RNA sequence: UGAGUGUUUGUACCACAUGUACAGGAUAGGUAGGAGCCGAUGAGACCGGAACGCUAGUUUCGGAGGAGGCGCUGGUGGGA
């Protein structure tokens, strides 16, 4: 089951990013290291 | 106790999906469910341990005595006495309490409204607590399950699966709880020893939440049961 | 069941009608028959359950005309904080050292007041005081770095009140012998004092019925607005 | 669109009764006052009945009798 997630920034709550994982791939929250535009610089986003 | 909306999912397999339940104060409820069907999330959720995904669970502001399933034993040294006595604040008070007499003489007109708010609170949280409760406990022992004092001063590790199920349900009752949440409380115990939790329980003039597979034992204390539902994820 | 006394100033008070102030502490003056100078203590039972952390109230509150009875008091302190003990007059005058002879000698002090850096040392002895209450608590003022206040506030009649867990908080406003006038002037202090101590998370009426009663005399409600 | 009866109730007054763990003299509910209090307006102690009861005892009504007991104090307990 592939679903459409929203990665938000954990240091300014910030929903920065949308993509899409496969839940039975990936069960747990995916996390990637991205930029943060409000707070300029690159930040550790979870899904929510 | 009421739940709104209630959903949770760990990965791919749910446990609440718009689940919702009210219950009144006062109500002995019976919790059923097949192994998994979330009996012991829903308490880690009152205890707000866990968090909903989405919706919003909500409880009283009283305090509450939380059974667990599975017996909590930090440290393998740790003694029954030791692992009773962790049930009451008293101690983890002290310690916060002595540690701000220390500030309290390092520190001359720095901190000392922070410190002697903090002092204050202490000494009254304390007060709540009887530091009688020393006694109480060596008495709560011999009139609640006939809990040997040898057993008093031994590793909890060492205990029998039906002795530290005695102990845990004596800890809740040590804590002085408001709310009791019970989780499988006569998992191990022998047939003598359920006498007694039973007529309790009957007796316990709170409301008291039981997780339970013995039809039985809830049947004599259970005026609601609420059951989790596997396959539809509701209560 | 009831002495002919009691019931005499029983027939003289009304359970029904809540007297205002002034007739109140006449009518405790009149209702305490026994002759002994008996103290004037009120009641407030106030809404709030001790029970929550927040609701449950401890202070201490200066009496203008005092309690009628003079206070013994016990002050921990060293060096500088002693020599202010000195100069108020406290009836003991002590240090860490002192605290071991206290335990078991000179009791009866009425209040402790212990300097904070003394308070780490005095905790071992107030955890004997504890159970009797004597130790010194930083809400009712108690624990100061100066002792001077602590002191003459002793002598003034400070009162330490505390909300028993029941809601209801007991304190002796002052003796028979005491003016009604100042009686009822002390009353209006533990009134002023307790509206000010009204926690913020208090809801509805704060009171749920004020008493007045000598130590051997009944209880008279008396009008809160009043 | 109003009267009553009765039953069943939820609530608030008012009376009543209960408070027995360890130790402690022993049946210790909390808080505050409390050295003095109470009894020919019939005390102590005795006896029966009734109640409660943890089985220890306690609550209370009564028969007689007629003047006493109780508390502080003392130790215990966290608490008298
Ligand atoms: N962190 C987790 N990760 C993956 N699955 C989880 C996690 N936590 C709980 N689950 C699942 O939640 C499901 C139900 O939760 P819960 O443990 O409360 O069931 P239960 O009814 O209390 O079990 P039992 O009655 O046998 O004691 C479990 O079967 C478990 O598989
Ligand atoms: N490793 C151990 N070290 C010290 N004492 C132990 C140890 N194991 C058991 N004991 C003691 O042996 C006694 C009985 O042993 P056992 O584990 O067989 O109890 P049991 O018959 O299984 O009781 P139950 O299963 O109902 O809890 C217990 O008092 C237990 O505390
Ligand atoms: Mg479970
Ligand atoms: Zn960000």
């Amino acid at each position: 089951m592939r679903v459409n997630i929203t990665l938000e920034c954990t240091s300014c709550k910030e929903r920065n990013y949308l993509t899409n994982k496969n839940k039975r791939n990936n069960p747990d929250r995916l996390e990637k290291q991205k930029y943060c535009p409000r707070e300029r610089k690159v930040t550790l986003h979870r899904e929510t | 106790m009421r739940g709104q909306k209630m959903n949770l999912t760990f990965g791919l397999e749910e446990v609440y999906e718009d689940a919702e339940f009210h219950l009144g104060d006062f109500d002995k409820v019976g919790i059923v469910g097949v192994n998994g069907a979330g009996k012991t999330t829903l308490f880690r959720l009152l205890l707000r341990e866990l968090k909903l995904d989405k919706g919003k669970i909500t409880i009283g502001n009283s305090r509450i005595g939380y059974l667990p399933q599975e017996i909590i034993i930090m440290d393998e040294k740790m003694t029954v006495l030791e692992f009773l006595a962790e049930g009451r604040p008293i101690k983890k008070m002290e310690t916060e309490l002595n540690y701000i007499y220390e500030k309290l003489t390092v520190v001359d007109d720095d901190k000392q409204d922070r410190l002697l708010k903090r002092m204050g609170w202490l000494q009254e949280q304390l007060e709540y607590f009887d530091c009688y409760e020393a006694e109480s406990i060596l008495l709560d022992l011999v009139d609640s399950m006939q809990i040997d004092f040898d057993l008093f001063d031994q590793p909890i590790s060492e205990l029998s699966g039906g002795q530290k199920s005695k102990i845990s349900f004596a800890k809740v009752l040590y804590s002085k709880p408001e709310i009791l949440l019970l989780d499988q409380p006569t998992n191990h115990l022998d047939s003598s020893t359920k006498e007694f939790v039973t007529k309790y329980l009957k007796s316990y003039r709170g409301s008291v939440l039981i997780i339970s597979h013995d039809i039985d034992f809830l049947n004599q204390i259970i005026d609601k049961i609420m059951y989790i539902d596997k396959v539809t994820h509701k209560i | 069941k009831k002495s002919k006394k009691m019931q005499e100033a029983l027939k003289k008070v009304d359970a029904t009608k809540a007297y205002s102030v002034e007739e109140a502490v006449a009518l405790a003056k009149d209702t305490n028959i026994a002759k002994f100078d008996a103290t004037v203590e009120v009641a407030y039972k106030l809404n709030v359950d001790p029970k929550k952390a927040d609701q449950q109230i401890r202070g201490a509150v200066v009496l203008p005309n005092g309690t009628g009875k003079t206070q013994t008091v016990l002050v921990f302190a060293k060096g500088e904080k002693a020599k202010e003990a000195e100069a108020a007059g406290a009836d003991f005058v002590g240090d860490d050292d002192m605290v071991a002879k206290i335990q078991g000698g000179w009791f009866d002090f009425d209040v402790v007041v212990a300097t904070p850096d003394m308070m780490a040392t005095v905790g071992k002895l107030g955890r004997v005081l504890g159970p009797k209450g004597l130790m010194p608590n930083p809400k009712t003022g108690t624990v100061t770095m100066d002792v001077t206040k602590a002191v003459e506030e002793v002598k003034a009649g400070k009162v330490t009140y505390r909300v028993d867990k029941a809601g209801n908080i007991h304190v002796p406003i002052g003796k028979v012998s005491f003016d009604n006038e100042k009686l009822v002037e002390n009353f209006n202090t533990i009134n002023d004092v307790l509206l000010k101590a009204k926690p913020s998370t208090a809801k509805g009426q704060y009171i749920k019925n004020i008493s007045v009663t000598t130590t051997f005399g009944p209880g008279i409600h008396v009008d809160q607005a009043s």
